[PDB]
RNA sequence: CGUUAGUUGCCAGCGGUUCGGCCGGGCACUCUAACGGGACUGCCCGCGAAAGCGGGAGGAAGGAGGGGACGACGUCUGGUCAGCAUGGCCCUUACGGCCUGGGCGACACACGUGCUACAAUGCCCACUACAAAGCGAUGCCACCCGGCAACGGGGAGCUAAUCGCAAAAAGGUGGGCCCAGUUCGGAUUGGGGUCUGCAACCCGACCCCAUGAAGCCGGAAUCGCUAGUAAUCGCGGAUCAGCCAUGCCGCGG
């Protein structure tokens, strides 16, 4: 009937709700394109579906909301890909040589005081 | 560039208002 | 209507807290909402460690609020009748708002 | 810093725009901050001394 | 210059504030400012009596103060004399209408405050300071007592030069804060100057 | 680009005394330590020593200056 | 196509070909393009007659320009220099006017660096 | 790297030619960070290339970038005083880097108005063996076999 | 990842719709904030005497997962008696004390640290989309009205997961500029004006008109960063009536 994922990457959320259907993907009551489209990396966001073949077998629902829309877009295939497993877990073996499953923990690394922006360091003369 | 503060980005650079960048 | 308003810059104070409430509530009013947490208000200081510079070695300290809430639905008595003064909490603090 | 500069105290500024911060431990002039009405170096102290209640070591 | 402050460092686990209530940004300063009256008095009548800590709590207009004391006896009075002086003296300058609780304090010298008062005492005196200090560190390893540390700063014996003493025994790692270790600050006034007086005493592990 | 938008402001020390001046006649040098003030249309012709921090100047006051503000014409810098 | 005090702009878009007049700056040509109906967007060569001949009209006696402008900043300059004013005396020895500081950075109002010993 | 190997970074496949050596041409000319702007760029190039010549614009690409490997080059080495120049291979992983990054250099400093312009000639240019990007392959490589009297400095 | 908890969340689900989570209502999800679980070279192959090293599966994550807080005996006669404390020496119609004014803002020069740029991977204009973290009771100020605008009047809400700062900016679509000291660049200067403040000459910020400088990628030399890093984009706060903040301390794209 229906599969969830919920998927996240770099302070952003994005709920994957699959649907067996025609292929057609909504998201935030906008056209997949009408939110991305511009965006080149958008169809990296549906590649879970690619690697299954699983193209026109669902539609899908999306809850997109933190973080820039890059870091939505990675979300996105992690849903995807979590709903995608919950469907069938024999795509497990699939899915995961790939790593479309696995979480990409690298955030905004912290502003650090005497540094300017938490690596660079003001620069000096000695004369 | 940001330091004309007659176009928006001067404006947004520092943080006004004015005829050249409005509210609403 | 019933709000009860929770804060304190302890947060076992505040659960220390509102767990006693509940308990005295829920032996006569309804099923209580719940503890429902409420975001932390976080106040950070910047201090330059030392007197007279070495500006670039500040350290800095953070105090926390932290909120709770807890609506009681429907209470009469059985509800207010443990609640007059029995709690232990002292850095704990509580409004209430009708 | 003098004492006769705690002179804000007693302030009756006569003009609204005299007023200023003057950490009251320590009387320092300059970088005093408004929540505490204590300066920076006092702050750290009475923090350290665990004297300020819900004030702990910042780190993230 | 190093080794940040260890109260400071372990106030949130192994260690509770002196002054433990809860203000907003209207309230906060003036309440800080009468915990630091209360301790300042309290520091100045009570420092024969051999005060250690002194905690500040407040639920609404209401004060809590309870001050740990090595002799309860100085504290109290014949029959609770002075515990009507200065406890009126207390709500004269807030007018809090705040109430007074004593404690004693077993073993004088395993707080380390009371002991580096000890010390200092000892050197404004002029005693002999290494005899002081590792005699300190008797009492404080001689019950109890896991670890126990002792400095003393410059101008040892009014010597010219400043310098810096020593001797810790047992166990006191202020790098890990685990097993709560007590500090305690005193100051030794003298006709040749100023003398800091630090006092760490190890006890508990987890 | 100089604004004060409404009421320019005059200093009341001397005020109350060039006005009062006025009803008697053109009078001598007059201490001003308050150069705070805009200039007004009845101070052309006196004679104003203005401070400097150091010592009193004195200024002629014409119709061409009345509106700048006193110590605009008593500089308190010396340079070479 | 000559509108204010003799000035041809030429085969460019009117708005910004009338920021080459003196008195006119991006505001003033769009007001002028504005008020008097004319495609702010049209080359200039592209210009009706009757077109230039309105911009002429506008623009020659709305604002004092190119000439009487360049006279009117210098006899406002010869004002507060022949008082006593302090802003004349920056004026005088070509300092920084507004409030600025001169102890470095004060290039572009005084004469471009001339060095000494130390 | 004094400790490790250091390896080398993976670069995620092109989203349009799943090829990688794409991306990380992409990644040499993106500059402050803007990779949209950058991939916008390159294919808008690949249209320019793939119209002008009725061939693949993914082959030219490769040949383009092959061309423009260099096989020698030199390196300073202290010796005895004021040092040489001293001729030696190429790691393949560095003729990958130095030809990108010289194709991209190169094709910035073309006449061509706009962006994908000067990449698309550039890269015409460089496969069919011309174009600024083989000169600076060239004369690297006329380094060698020119100072080639030091081939027994090879450290 | 789970437990507890549901006035941030939701046609996942149905009910109503002024199609706005608005209502009904529900906690599943997102989240908020407290307690937990989880990774241990535990498993496989290989090497090894061992510690350990290499590789692999499972796993969100592995060999210190990533970032903080944390800086030993001591060194430098390091830094500060001008934050505080303080020995000694001096001053006491005065080195003290009050005020007004000026100075700490001086300019023939030199270095440090930064900002904005010299442009087409750009500039401008319209439209439109996605953050985290913080601050606010005479303060934050939606919204109406006047004003090109700074702003003024009026005036709603918010003791603030419920109100407001608020618009994020780059980006996306559309259009204009066409390689030019310019639709680059915003210094300098005239002129007009808002605001805070008793008061803006010395000496503030901000707005509008006009002026539109140097500068077309920088000599010898020299600095930063090894991954969400550099680079770039905006946002917030501390102090503070205001502000010379391009600083600093944070935040995320
Ligand atoms: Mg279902
Ligand atoms: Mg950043
Ligand atoms: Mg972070
Ligand atoms: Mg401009
Ligand atoms: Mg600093
Ligand atoms: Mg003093
Ligand atoms: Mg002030
Ligand atoms: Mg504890
Ligand atoms: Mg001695
Ligand atoms: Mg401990
Ligand atoms: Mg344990
Ligand atoms: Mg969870
Ligand atoms: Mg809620
Ligand atoms: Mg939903
Ligand atoms: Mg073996
Ligand atoms: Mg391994
Ligand atoms: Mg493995
Ligand atoms: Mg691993
Ligand atoms: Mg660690
Ligand atoms: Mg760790
Ligand atoms: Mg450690
Ligand atoms: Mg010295
Ligand atoms: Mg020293
Ligand atoms: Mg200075
Ligand atoms: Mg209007
Ligand atoms: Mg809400
Ligand atoms: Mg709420
Ligand atoms: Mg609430
Ligand atoms: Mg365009
Ligand atoms: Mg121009
Ligand atoms: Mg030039
Ligand atoms: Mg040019
Ligand atoms: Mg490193
Ligand atoms: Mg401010
Ligand atoms: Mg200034
Ligand atoms: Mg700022
Ligand atoms: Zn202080």
């Amino acid at each position: 009937e229906q599969y969830y994922g919920t998927g996240r990457r770099k302070e952003a959320v994005a709920r994957v709700f699959l649907r067996p259907g025609n292929g057609k993907v909504t998201v935030n009551g906008q056209d997949f394109n009408e939110y991305f489209q511009g965006l080149v990396r958008a169809v990296a966001a549906l590649e879970p579906l690619r690697a299954v073949d699983a193209l026109g077998h669902f539609d899908a629902y999306i809850t997109v909301r933190g973080g820039g829309k890059s870091g939505q877009i990675d979300a996105i295939k992690l849903g995807i890909a979590r709903a995608l497993v919950q469907y069938n877990p024999d795509y497990r073996a699939k899915l995961k040589p790939l790593g479309f499953l696995t979480r990409d923990a690298r955030v905004v690394e912290r502003k650090k005081y005497g540094k300017h922006k938490a690596r660079r360091a003001p620069q000096y003369s000695k004369r | 560039g940001k330091g004309d503060r007659r176009t928006r980005r001067g404006k947004i650079w520092r943080g006004t208002y004015g005829k050249y960048r409005p509210r609403k | 209507k019933i709000r009860i308003k929770l804060r304190g810059f302890d947060h076992k104070t505040l659960d220390a807290s509102a767990q006693k409430i509940v308990e005295a509530a829920r032996r006569s009013g309804a099923q209580v909402s719940g503890p429902i947490p409420l975001p932390t208000r976080v106040r950070r200081f910047t201090v330059i460690r030392g007197p007279f510079k070495h500006k670039d070695s500040r350290e800095h300290f953070e105090l926390r609020t932290h909120n709770r809430l807890v609506d009681i639905i429907n209470p009469n008595r059985k509800t207010i009748e443990q609640l007059m003064t029995l709690d232990l909490p002292t850095g704990v603090e509580i409004e209430i708002k009708t | 810093a003098r004492k006769a500069l705690i002179e804000k105290a007693k302030r009756t500024p006569k003009f609204k725009v005299r007023a200023y911060t003057r950490c009251v431990r320590c009387g320092r002039a300059r970088s005093v901050y408004r929540f505490f009405g204590l300066c920076r170096i006092c702050l750290r102290e009475l923090a350290h001394k665990g004297q300020l209640p819900g004030v702990r070591k910042a780190s993230w | 210059g190093n080794k940040i402050h260890p109260i400071g460092f372990r106030l949130g686990i192994t260690r509770d504030w002196e002054s433990r209530w809860y203000a907003g940004k209207k309230q906060y300063r003036h309440l800080l400012l009468e915990d630091q009256r209360i301790r300042g008095l309290l520091e100045k009548e009570l420092y024969s009596a051999g005060l250690a800590r002194v905690d500040i709590e407040r639920a609404a207009d209401n004060v809590a103060v309870t001050v740990h004391v090595a002799k309860p006896g100085v504290v109290i009075g014949r029959g609770g004399e002075r515990i009507r002086v200065l406890r009126e003296e207390l709500a004269k300058l807030t007018g809090k209408n705040v109430a007074l609780n004593v404690q004693e304090v077993q073993n004088p010298n395993l707080s380390a405050p009371l002991v580096a008062q000890r010390v200092a005492e000892q050197i404004e005196r002029r005693f002999a300071v290494r005899r002081a200090i590792k005699q300190a560190v008797q009492r404080v390893m001689e019950s109890g007592a896991k670890g126990a540390k002792v400095i003393v700063s410059g101008r040892i014996g009014g010597a010219e030069q400043a310098r810096t003493e020593w001797a810790a025994q047992g166990r006191v790692p202020l790098h890990t804060l685990r097993a709560n270790i007590d500090y305690g600050f005193a100051l030794a006034r003298t006709t040749y100057g100023v003398l800091g007086v630090k006092a760490y005493i190890f006890l508990g592990e987890v | 680009p100089r604004s004060l938008k409404k009421g320019v402001f005059v200093d009341d020390h001397l005020l109350e005394k060039v006005l009062e001046l006025n009803a008697k006649g053109e009078k001598r040098l007059i201490k001003t330590w308050s150069r705070r003030s805009t200039i007004v249309p009845e101070m052309v012709g006196h004679t104003i020593a203005v401070y400097n921090g150091k010592q009193h100047v004195p200024v002629y006051i014409t119709e061409n200056m009345v509106g700048h503000k006193l110590g605009e014409f008593a500089p308190t810098r010396t340079y070479r | 196509a000559r509108i204010a005090g003799v000035e041809i702009p030429r085969n460019k878009r009117v708005d910004v070909a009338l920021t080459y007049i003196y008195g006119i700056g991006k505001a003033r040509a769009k007001e002028a393009l504005e008020k008097t109906g004319i495609n702010p967007a049209t080359r200039v060569k592209d210009l009706t007659e009757a077109e230039v001949v309105r911009l002429r009209e506008y623009v020659e006696n709305t604002w004092k320009l190119e000439g009487e402008l360049r006279a009117e900043v210098a006899a406002n300059i010869k004002r507060l220099m022949d008082i006593g004013c302090y802003r004349g005396l920056r004026h005088r020895r070509g300092l920084p006017v507004r409030g600025q500081r001169t102890r470095t950075n004060a290039r572009t109002r005084k004469g471009p660096r001339k060095t000494v010993a130390g | 790297a004094r400790r490790r190997r250091a390896e080398v970074r993976q670069l995620q496949p092109d989203l349009v030619y799943g090829d990688v050596l794409v991306t990380a041409f992409i990644n040499k000319i993106m500059r402050d960070g803007k990779k949209n702007l950058a991939a916008r760029i390159f294919y808008d190039a690949c249209k320019i290339i793939q119209e002008k010549t009725g061939q693949e614009p993914l082959k030219v690409f490769k040949q383009a970038v092959e061309n423009v490997k260099p096989r020698m080059e030199v390196r300073s080495r202290r010796v005895g005083g004021a040092n040489y120049q001293v001729p030696m291979e190429v790691s393949p992983r560095r003729q990958q880097s130095l030809a990108l990054r010289w194709l991209v250099q190169a094709a910035n400093q073309r006449p061509e108005r706009r962006a994908a312009v000067r990449i698309a000639h550039e890269l015409m240019d460089a496969a069919e063996g011309k174009g600024g990007a083989v000169k600076k392959k060239e004369d690297v490589e006329r380094m060698a076999e020119a100072n080639r009297a030091y081939a027994h400095y090879r450290w």
